Order: structure tokens, then sequence, then C-alpha cells
DNA sequence: AATAATAGTTTTTAGTTTATTAG
DNA sequence: TAATAAACTAAAAACTATTATTAT
């Protein structure tokens, strides 16, 4: 019950079926405000793991994200919710070379 | 030798049907 | 040793041909068009790997490279697809005759030298073994007289250096069939065209000859045959994927997910089990995969059975049709000349334990020898060989209760007796093909050119019986000395 | 559906262990009836289970028949097999101390299976004699379970430590023509079919040929 | 810098779902 | 109607393509 504090967005793509809709589950019984990642508001734009800051433009149509977030892999989020804590976010941020 | 296929020789020139006759 | 079989097919222009023999009927051109239609759709519909061309002489313009006068080629050197069988067909009936007389060429004269030329030239390009090679020919001429003795003199030496070669020459009449009215000199270059029309359908075949076999009759003496798949279904042709409109296929990233991470299941993550009772009884793939193993792929011979004592109750998966040979071991096939010379002591039959894959239990089997019917028109029938029936388990028997509950009375015998003999068949194998396959292609080919369908038909399994009964005698229902009918 | 089926099983110490060549009868009917017990098990059929001793120590079954049921001590109410009730059976059932008479442990199956009718609707039955013949037995009951079987007709399979046929001691001999006086009455030639042994069952599954798989 | 193991697309096959006859 | 044609996903081997790896 941690992901409140992070105003997090799925992705219905690339996240799989099974995977994001188990996420935003996750997430709003976590009290995690959901929140699109198109606009201000958010405190974690979560995006697929495999694709870059360059994809994220892409898949976004987008020329940057939406200030005030931070981009890191659901595996991280996930070892924090089997263990029922929350661990920092390095070495799981999703790669942003631009 | 006859009786090959001609699209497939060495295999036979099969005749169509002809369904099934009553004696 | 697979090979090929490369097809090519010459049409002259001289208006002997585009014109309607004189008739309403179709024209040499349009008989010809159906022809090529139902060589296309036997090619799709069996192996299409071999490559058709389409090459016209005898023509106003020209397109082959070469660039030899009255010489028009369209087709390369392809498998025939859908666009080949559109483009080809766009030009028939006498509009499409037209069309294609005012694109390709109305009419000209034909040099022979140059189309053996360009013929040997092209097929040079063949980059792949030829298991066969021939040209099929439709022309009216009865014998070369426009072209000087001279043409051909050369011609019939490039045709004797063809022939010897390996390509022949194949001809129908054109002016009147039957009778001789062709080629009473082309009888020295040197109905049917029914057959070349669309007569066969739903054609396959394979060139295959399934692996060496060891024989574990003991383990002194293992022996080489080769078995032979002889028996099995034709299937559906594959739904292939694709797209709505951009028509291009799917990947799959088709793996199971787990609750706890994003990602899926690990390989350790993904573990086999299964209820019994109270128990979620645990192993792995690979423990049920290691628990198959019986012993080696091959059969372990366990000896032979007197075939004198056999049964017809029982019946298991099609036989299997095994062949003596000679591949790895020596003396393999002079033992195998034998058993197959007596049939009171040699027909006996092989109980015999029989593993085909590796890590496979071993499978009960039965010999029966196979005499090569070679049928006397040479077809060796039922071929020289070994026909092998499955042996059932003690899992093939699901119990029934005792039907004999009657032997009835002589008059019924009597009145059925004269029923059914009143009908035999001669028992034409080859005489229901698969309806249900063949409506398939038909869905296919309306989806082809333009058909909502083109043939609506059935391979003739449906009952003519109604009918067979006046033939054989409504007496079927006067029959009926029964009291009281079955179906109330 | 409901296959009532029981065990009635002889237990002692001169037959708990056997000649080598010969299994004992109580090893050998022991691994038999697990065998066939594990396929059942594994097919699930719909049947309790009811398990009855004689010739241990004592007698502790519901009903001793003022001591004419002798050693019959009972273990199993009528209930579902599971797996921790086979292995405690195939661990701890020993050599007995004594010899006694089975169709004691018989009638008492037969009377807690009718008295036991409730809850799934009795069925076809079947039971398995479990018996060597070389202990000291009476031939006088037969009329008994003569009456028994022919007002209940239940389907019976015989066992024996032999599938030659001149093995058979004395006591074997008049063990054998008493039951096979009892199946000939009951079966007949099917009786004469069902003549089985404990080591015949080790590789033999007809002697259970009294269920059938129908269509 | 000479042969001699193997290699590697193609083709059935068969214990898994999949809908429709199923205590 | 709580199994079953019929399909249906995975799946070795088969018939070739080769291919190297000890052959000067």
């Amino acid at each position: 019950e941690w992901l409140s504090s992070l105003r997090a967005h799925v992705v219905r793509t690339g996240i799989g079926r099974a995977r994001a809709e188990l996420f935003e589950k996750q997430i709003v019984q976590h009290g995690g405000q959901l929140c699109p990642a198109q606009g201000p508001g958010v405190t974690h734009i979560v995006v697929d793991e495999g694709m870059d800051y360059e994809r994220a433009l892409r898949l976004l149509r987008l020329p940057q994200l939406p200030p005030g977030a931070q981009l890191v892999k659901s595996a991280w989020l996930s070892l924090c919710l089997q263990e029922r804590r929350l661990v920092d976010v390095a070495g799981f941020s999703i790669f942003i070379p631009s | 030798c006859p009786g090959e296929s001609l699209i497939n020789p060495g295999f036979k020139s099969k005749k169509p049907a002809g369904g099934v006759d009553f004696d | 040793y697979s090979g090929r079989d490369s097809l090519i097919f010459l049409v002259d222009a001289s208006k002997a041909m585009f014109e309607s023999q004189s008739e309403d009927e179709l024209t040499p051109f349009d008989m010809s068009i159906q022809c090529i239609q139902s060589v296309y759709i036997s090619k799709i519909i069996s192996s299409d790997r071999d490559l058709l061309a389409v090459v016209f002489y005898g023509t106003e313009k020209d397109k082959n490279s070469v660039n030899f006068k009255n010489i028009y080629v369209l087709q390369e050197l392809d498998n025939p697809g859908a666009k080949r069988i559109l483009e080809l067909d766009q030009f028939k009936g006498q509009q499409g005759q037209k069309r294609f007389q005012d694109m390709m060429g109305h009419g000209s004269d034909y040099s022979l030298s140059e189309v053996l030329w360009v013929c040997a030239n092209l097929f040079s390009d063949v980059q792949f073994k030829m298991s066969h090679k021939r040209i099929m020919l439709f022309t009216n001429e009865d014998n070369p007289h426009g072209n000087d003795s001279a043409k051909a003199s050369r011609a019939r030496t490039k045709a004797g250096d063809l022939r010897d070669t390996g390509i022949f020459l194949d001809l129908m009449h054109l002016k009147k069939p039957g009778g001789f009215d062709i080629s009473l000199f082309y009888r020295d270059i040197i109905s049917k065209l029914e057959d070349l029309l669309r007569k066969v359908r739903a054609k396959e075949t394979r060139k295959r000859a399934l692996s060496r076999l060891k024989l574990k009759l003991n383990k002194d003496i293992v022996i080489s045959v080769g078995i032979y798949n002889l028996v099995q279904k034709a299937l559906k042709p594959p739904p292939i994927k694709l797209y709505r409109e951009t028509n291009e296929p799917v990947k799959t990233k088709t793996r199971t997910f787990n609750t706890s991470t994003g990602g899926l299941l690990l390989p350790s993550d993904t573990k086999r089990s299964q209820i019994y009772g109270s128990r979620q009884i645990i192993l792995e793939k690979e423990e049920t995969e290691e628990l198959k193993r019986f012993d080696d792929p091959g059969l372990m011979l366990m000896g032979f059975k007197p075939l004198v004592l056999l049964k017809k109750h029982h019946y298991l998966r099609p036989s299997l049709f095994v062949y003596p040979e000679e591949s790895l071991v020596i003396g393999s096939s002079t033992l195998f000349s034998a058993l197959l010379i007596k049939c009171l002591e040699k027909e006996v039959a092989a109980l015999c334990r029989y593993t085909p894959r590796r890590n496979i239990p071993p499978y009960f089997v039965a010999l029966v020898p196979q005499e090569e019917e070679l049928d006397d028109q040479k077809i060796q029938v039922t071929p020289p060989g070994f026909q092998l029936v499955f042996l059932p388990f003690a899992d093939d028997k699901r119990k029934m209760p005792f039907t004999e509950k009657i032997m009835a009375t002589p008059e019924q015998v009597g009145k059925m007796k004269a029923i059914v003999e009143k009908l035999r068949f001669t028992y034409r194998s080859d005489s229901f093909e698969n309806p249900v396959l063949q409506q398939h292609f038909r869905n296919l080919e309306a989806l082809a050119l333009d058909l909502m369908e083109p043939e609506q038909a059935v391979d003739l399994t449906l009952p003519k019986v109604e009918a067979m009964n006046k033939r054989l005698g409504s007496l079927v229902d006067e029959f009926k000395e029964l009291v009281y009918p079955p179906d109330y | 559906n409901k296959a009532a089926v029981v065990l009635c099983m002889d237990v002692g110490f001169t037959m708990s262990n056997s000649i080598p060549g010969i299994e004992s009868p109580f090893e050998q009917a022991k691994k038999v009836i697990t065998m066939f017990v594990q396929r059942q098990v594994f097919a699930e059929n719909k049947d309790e289970i009811a398990l009855v001793l004689f010739g241990t120590d004592g007698t502790d079954n519901p009903l001793s028949g003022g001591d004419q049921y002798q050693n019959i001590t009972v273990h199993r109410h009528l209930m579902l097999p599971d797996f921790d009730l086979l292995e405690d059976i195939e661990s701890k059932i020993q050599p007995g101390s004594q010899q006694a008479d089975f169709l004691d442990a018989l009638i008492v199956s037969m009377d807690v299976i009718q008295h036991e009718t409730i809850g799934k609707k009795f069925e076809k039955r079947h039971i398995e004699i479990f018996t060597d013949l070389s202990s000291r037995f009476s031939k006088s009951q037969l009329d008994i379970i003569i009456h028994s079987l022919k007002k209940c007709d239940i389907s019976l399979q015989f066992f024996l430590p032999f599938s030659p046929l001149k093995g058979i001691t004395e006591q074997q001999k008049e063990g054998l023509e008493i039951v096979k006086m009892v199946m000939i009455s009951l079966e007949g030639e099917d009786g004469l079919d069902e003549i089985y042994s404990f080591s015949e069952s080790l590789r033999k599954l007809c002697v259970f040929k009294k269920i059938e798989r129908h269509s």
C-alpha cells in the first residue's frame, strides 16, 4: 500500500495485458494516483522496459515527456510489491539518451 | 513406361472418380 | 533426390487459333486458355514449386530478351500465382483475344531455328536439378510447309539433338480430332486435349523415402529395412498469418505470465504438478520426459506368431508399408528375398516390440507379407513388401453388452438377399474425393478471381440411392414383412 | 456406482514369510492389493474402504461373535482412501502373531456395508479372497456364507500362493474343496475363471474383471 | 590448406487448448 | 452438458541442403 506516492501510468501495450492490468490493479489498491503520461501531475511515467526515450517520444507522440515525473522499470516496482516495501528507483530506470 | 502420371512421371496416372456402382 | 519439372507451352499466331474453329464452340485459342487455367490450378493445388513461363511466337512484335523476330514472351519462369492466372485469363474470348492481339501481335511467320535457339538458351538458365522436362504443343499444322525445306531440315536436326538431350514433344489434333490429319510429316520430326483440359483436381505427390529402420530381431543380428508411410490424410492449407489491410503476419511473444513480477514465468518459475487426491504431486516437464524412456527407437522383435491364428475384430492405426532394403548392413535383401516365397509358414506374422522414435515405449506390431501384386499392366499393385499392423493394448476396449438376441426366419433372409444382390459395387477406390476439402478449395478460388463460389457441388458422397431404390426395385418396402415399423 | 470393497486379509508369522520362490501370502497380498488400489485411486473410483484384520494379537472388531470371530481386528471405517492411510498400511502392516478365520471379517464387511448404504447408494460390489489355506480353519460355516451370498450375490475373487496344481497341502486341499463348492454354487464357470493367486495377482488384472468399462 | 564429421530447412505428429455434447 | 470432434498448440525426424575438420 505504497504506490500512492507514485502518480503513475502503466501502459496497456508492450506491458503485457495481464501484467498491465495487474499493475493498474496494484496501483489503485495501493492508493496510487493513476494519471496519463501526456501532461503534468505525474510523479512517475512508467513505460515499457525495452523501449528508450526516442521510443517514448514516438509512442507518446511527443518531443518530450511531461515534466515532474521519473522513468523506471516495472521490475523494481514488482520487487517492491512482492516485498510489500519500496526500494530506490536507481538501477532500474528505463534508458533515456535524450 | 506408360501408366505414369503426366504431371509426375514415376507416379501413376490415376483414373478420376466413378462413384458407386449397382450390380 | 527431388528434382523439378520444367514445362513450357507455345502457341502460333496465324489466326488458325484466333478463329472460332468454324463453330460456336470454343476457339483453339479459347480451348487452350481453358487448358491453361486447368494446368495452373493443377500446379497450384499440387506442388507449385515448378516454374512456368509464357512465350508466344509467330507475332508482329518482339519482347523476348533476345529480340528475334516473331517471338513475344509474357511470363518468366515462375511458380504460377494468382496474378499470373488473372493476367492470362484477362485475354480470352473475342474481346480478350483482340486486346491481346493488339498488345501482343495479331500473327506472323515462324522461325523454328530461332525458337529452338531461344529455348536452349533459356533452359540453360535453370539453377537446380531437373527431374523431368517436357514441352506440350497444340497446333493445327500437319507438316512444315511455309518454311523452306532448309528450315525444316535444320529444325529436324535440332529436334533430334533435343530429343537426345531429354526433352520430348507432344501434340494433339486440331483440324479434326481422331483419324489422322495432323503430323503426317511431323511423324518424322517427332480425346487427349480433354485430359490437358480440366479433368483431374486436388492432386499431390511425394518423391521421398522414409528412413532406414534397424531390425533388432536379436542382439546378434540387426538388419536394414526401409519403412514407408503409404497412407495418411491430406490436410487443410495452413492459416498463415496476415493483417486486416496492411496484409502482414504477426509474430508471437506467447509466454505465460506470473503475478509476482512484470516479467514472465521463468523456466524454473514454471513447474509441473498434478492434483491426485489431496496432493499437488510436484514434478517437471523434464521428469515426465525422462519417465517415458523404455528402450531404443526401432523394432525389438519379440518373435514370429503364426498368422494362421489371426483376428479381424481388433483394429488400430492404419498400417505401415515396410520394404526390404540394403542401406548400411550387407546381406539384408539377400534374406529379404526369403519370407515372401511361402504362404504356409512364411506368411507367419511377427509379434514385435516397436519403438518408432527415440525415448518412446515399445508398441506391439505384426507383420504381413504384402506380395508385389505387380498389376498385369506392370503397375506393381500391392507393391512388394510388408504391411505392418500395429497391435492393441489392454486399453483398446470399452465393454459392450451382448447383442446375440435373435437369429431370424429364413423368409427375411431370402427377401433381403434378393434386396442386396441387386446391388454390387466394383469398389472403385478413387470414386469419392474429399467434399469438405474440395469445398474449401472452391472457397479459395471464389476468393481468387471474383466468384461468390466457382463450383457448387459435392464429390458424389451424396446418396444417389434415392434413384437406386427404384433401380433395385421399390420391393424393399414390400419386403418389410415387419408388423411394426421401427421409425415411427 | 458404489463399489463397496473391503480388505479381509490374512496375517501371521509363519505365513507372513514363506519358502524362497513362493512369495508370502501376507506380503504378496499386501503388494497386489496396493497395486490395484493405487490404480483405482489414480482413477478415483467411487468406492469406500473398510479395513479389518485377522491373525494379529487380540480381537478389536466391533463384534467378535463370542470369540468365534478369531483375532478379528478392525482398523478403517468405510471412507474414501487417501495416500497417508495407504503408506501407513504399506509401512506398519507387519507379520502377525497367529492365524485366524476370514469369513468372520467377510460377514462383518457385509454387515457394515448393508448398514452403511446411506450417503452413497449401494451398487455392484466386488470382494476378493485372501487366504493361503495353510492355516488351521474349519469347514462348517459354509452354510451361513452360502445363505448370505444366495441372498446378496456378491462377486468373489480367489487368491492363493500358487497360480503347479499339486503343491497344495492337505489343509490347502480341504480349503480348495470347500471354496470350490462355494464358488461353483455362486458363479459356476465364472468361479472357475476366478481362481487365481496372490503371486498370480502380482501380474494379473483379470482377477478384478468383475468391474467393466462400458461404452 | 589434403577428407570427414555434421548440418538444417521442410513435413508429419500428438499431447495441449477449444467449443459443444458432457454429472 | 461438464467431454469431445476437431482442432491445436508444441514437436522430433525426415531429406535434403549443406557444413566443417583432419585429409597435403
